[PDB]
RNA sequence: CAGCCUGGGGCCUCGUGAACGCCCUGAGCCGGUGCACAGUCCGGCAUCUCCCUACACCGAGAGAAGACCCCGUGGAGCUUCA
RNA sequence: CCCCAUGAAAAGGGAGUCUGGAACGAUCCCGGGAGACCGUACCUAGAACCGACACUGGUGCCCGGGUGAGAAGCCCAAG
RNA sequence: GGUGCAGAUCCCGGCGGUAGUAACAGCGAAGGGGGGUGAGAAUCCCCCUCGCCGGAAGGGCAAGGGUUUCCCGGCAACGUUCGUCAGCCGGGAGUUAGCGUCCUAAGGUAGGGCCUAAUAGGUACCUACCGAAAGGGAAAGGGGUUAACAUUCCCCUGCCU
RNA sequence: CCUUUCGUCUUGAAACACGGGCCGGGGAGUUCACAUCAGUGGCGAGCUUAAGGAGAUUAUCUCCGAAGGCAUAGGGAAACCA
RNA sequence: ACCUAUCUAGCCGAACUCCCCUGGAACGGGGGGCCAUAGAGGGUGAAAGCCCCGUAGGCUAAAGAUAGGUGGAAAGUGGCUAGAGGUAGAGUACCAUCCCCUGGUUUGGGGGUGGGAAGUUAGGGGACACGUGCCUCUAAGGCUAAAUAUGUCCCGAGACCGAUAGCAAACUAAGUACCGUGAGGGAAAGCUGAAAAGAACCCCGGAAGGGGGAGUGCAAAGAGCCUGAAACCGGGUGGUUAUAC
RNA sequence: AAGCCUCCCGGUGGAUGGCUCGGCUCGGGCACCGAAGAAGGGCGCGGCAAGCAGCGAAAUGCUCGGGUGAGGCGCAAGCAGCCGUUGACCCCGAGGUCCCCUAAUGGGAUAUCCUGCCGGGUUUCCGGCUCCCGGUUUAUAACUGGGUGGGAACCCCCCGAACGGAAACAUCUUAGUAGGGGGAGGAAAAGAAAUCAAUUGAGAUCCCCUGAGUAGGGGCGACCGAAAGGGGGACAGC
């Protein structure tokens, strides 16, 4: 999901209700919304052993 | 070594490349077919005849008429679903679940074929 | 005008033209360059480190 | 039309062919309604050269 | 110091057909209380329901992280004898 | 007439002069032969271009009578 | 263990109310009658009349769009209404030149060389070339013919190399 | 009969502060490494094997491998003492 | 050339469709019988070791490719001991200065700038400099097997997700439609049942997988096709209203 | 009369639940293509043919062997017709064709297009034409014969950032990373000591674990940060 170049539109927009992050014209990157990079997403540096 | 994994399996019998289509027609043949070939199993061809084991139509012998290479499937004479017009339709019966009866000895290149496999002279 | 009409005069050839190489209509012929296929200035192909974000 | 043959002298996938879909094609297909999503107009578009 | 008339809107009728304010639908008014100016709280006054039009008085109406003042060991810019 | 502004260059043509060449020989007329390749539809804008639209915005360019100086206004020709 | 949600002017999808409300006025156009088609007509077609424009709503010409042109058949949307209609959809067809290509200014490039560590960098010098559909630049018009384009196809007169 | 609307910021401020149309789906203290503690277990003047090798039904597994690190004495700069 | 092996290919490969019941279908329940070096796994009208493939194990080459052997040729050709003699890489080391970096610090390496050696009886190095001894190496030219860096790709496995997640991408085309003059940004969208058996046929309308009736089929939620919640709206059921939250 | 509330039913949306020819991680294999014309684009090509995919005017496939063995004519069910038992379709290998631009190189390009000069046979057409190395022929004329670009990351080498951190900030650090340029290969680099260390010892290089945040550096600030030795792997040296 990182491979984009996604921004807020800045404040006092308004129009743009929040500081989600679009890119120019579409919102996405933000963890908390659709298709975007995971919270914490799990990855193979983990320990597995005991 | 071939994998385990489901999904791959399944890309082969969705993707079977034509050479190979026999694999998805070999019924199991009769005893005294066997009795006097020395094999059990081999795959359908035309102008043969066949009998049921499962289905709502079981017990019934007919003729290899109809088939379906690329998937596998296959249909025989005399067995038929009407239609709301009235003309027939063939049933589709898959080889899983038949017995063939006799087959055609008019090719001479089917025939080495079945000879091929270890059966004992003739 | 600032508005509107700045756009009015948009009617004249593109100052980005089918470039022969890389299929993009983005040959600057003003410039006697393509600034997408490369062509024009190297011999090799434009590629860069930032083709997209990393 | 003075185009200096680079754009209609190339024909096909350039200057040509919005094209319908084929009449008995789409019986072969069975399908609904079969269109080709590739539908542009002059109106409303702006072939990309 | 106002008045009359005309065209198009505005009125009505057929067809098409949106967006704004929405914790709510429960909000009438008046004194009072309380963040020191209430729709709900307190005490009175009233207050039948439904519909259409005109008014914007109020809804501390909506529009916009106030354009002002200050803070952040925050930016940018300009200047010089930092 | 004006200028402390003096108002583009090639290719392409034509002619003039001198050298060499062969004697046949046309920038004349008459008859004959040929002359790549590619542009070529439509619209030019109150619906055909752009401005996200079948958008009073811009982008153009050029061109009847009378009344009337008039391409002003009016009306009416062509459409 | 990606782990329990009402919010984060959250994101995304669906649908509310204001609601059949605003608007479909404003820039000087305007239609009416009779007939036809078709299920269906203010809106489409036929006739007549009438009003308006009329140095532009007319006429011819670009860059651009790229079939928007024409024929035939259609209307669910697409058209600010409707719609038998259309630049819309569906089925077919349609541009011809002995009467741009050449050269060149602003300039530009590509190479040889002068630097740059290198370069897809700069380059005063030299060389080669690009650079105008309104610059210059050989030579035709007339009539005539298809629904569709024409100084190009048919005829005569030519004309230039 | 008794009953100020959710959350948050906040001395109280929530009710004239902010964010709040409805419904559904998504959605936020995780990973590693070090340090230190607790709890738990194995062994014990030791502990501990890493990296790594061999065999194996082959990443599981068994054996081997102290390599090393911590503790096992501190003081001071040292010479050293201990 | 030949031989051997390996890779490109396909091939062999066990055991029940036995009985009863349910079930549209048995791949279900009960009973009965069997292979197994093969009970990874997949398919077939459901949950099948023995219905089908595959599996453990084994087999395949014309023709190529890879590896090895089998082949041929050329060049240079004593060993030790003692003595004598000779060779052994320059603007290179090194030094001063400026700069760069690395822990390199009065101590490292590199470069610019200026100087600048010895060179076999040579030199360097052995944490400031110098000297002395002791120890070890020989540059200013080459060249080099393996032991490691990675997934454009191909096999395999998985305490990775099930269609707003999973990489953007599972779909008729995905860097595709598209927004931008431009570098660029960047989408949405899966399920008919097993077999279309896709509703023949009759009535309405012009038509619409439109109405109605019939029919297929276990089932039609039969094309907009699995299941089908709410926000919503409509009909109805049950209460219930115009002196009042 | 509105309704109000709840509930049954229907439609409007499709979450849930289920299913998956998809991706994702890992490990292991494998791991250069290119002037004989790449990769990358642009065009065409089927009976009725739009996209993909495949294909190159020899366009849904051409030939020859090998296997395969009765249907085939893609995605994808229609009309019509054909190929197939004289061995199809498919798969393997070998060939043949293989348009245009493209590093594109006859010359030119704001044309995926136009346009010369030689030599060849000759109807169609075929071969060659920047910067170099070495030869023919005069000592400058042409002629014989062989370095360019791409490739996911990785590798090598030059040039070379700010953001922040120090709660400010300028030395320092963030850091030779981001990035620029050149150049390769399947691995690259490096590779035989003017090496160490120190009681007279070891014996190329590389990587792994330790040594070790030790040594040592710095407004002594954040921080940076070895070597030697030991233990492993393969250990080749001309």
């Amino acid at each position: 999901g990182k491979r984009t170049s996604a921004l807020s539109f800045g404040i006092n927009l308004g129009i743009a209700r929040v500081p989600r992050v679009k890119g120019s014209g579409e919102a996405a990157l933000a963890p908390n919304t659709v298709g975007g990079r995971l919270a914490f997403p799990p990855t193979t540096e983990k320990r597995l052993v005991e | 070594m071939i994998s385990s994994k489901p999904s791959k399996q399944r890309k082969l019998v969705y993707n079977l490349p034509n050479h190979l289509r026999y694999k998805l027609l070999t019924a199991r043949l009769s005893e005294d077919l066997e009795k006097q070939y020395g094999i059990k199993r081999i795959s359908i061809r035309k102008g043969d005849s066949v009998k049921l084991m499962r289905g709502s139509q079981v017990g019934y012998e007919g003729k290899v008429v109809e088939v379906d290479r690329k998937r596998g499937r296959v249909a025989i004479e005399g067995l038929t679903k009407k239609k709301a017009d009235g003309t027939p339709v063939y049933v589709w019966v898959h080889a899983s679940k038949v017995i063939i009866t006799k087959l055609d000895t008019g090719d001479k290149e089917r025939m080495d074929a079945i000879e091929r496999k270890r059966k004992m002279r003739e | 005008m600032k508005g509107t009409p700045s756009f009015g005069k948009m009617n004249k050839t593109p100052t980005h033209v089918r470039c022969r190489r890389c299929g993009r209509n983005s040959f600057n012929a003003r410039k006697g360059y393509c600034a997408a296929c490369g062509f024009g200035r190297s011999k090799k192909i434009r590629r860069y480190s930032w083709q997209n974000k990393k | 039309k003075h185009k200096s043959l680079g754009k209609k002298l190339r024909l096909g996938k350039a200057l040509k062919r919005n094209s319908p879909i084929p009449a008995w094609v789409i019986i072969k297909t069975q399908a609904e309604i079969r269109f080709n999503p590739l539908r542009r107009n002059w109106r409303r578009n702006n072939l990309k050269v």
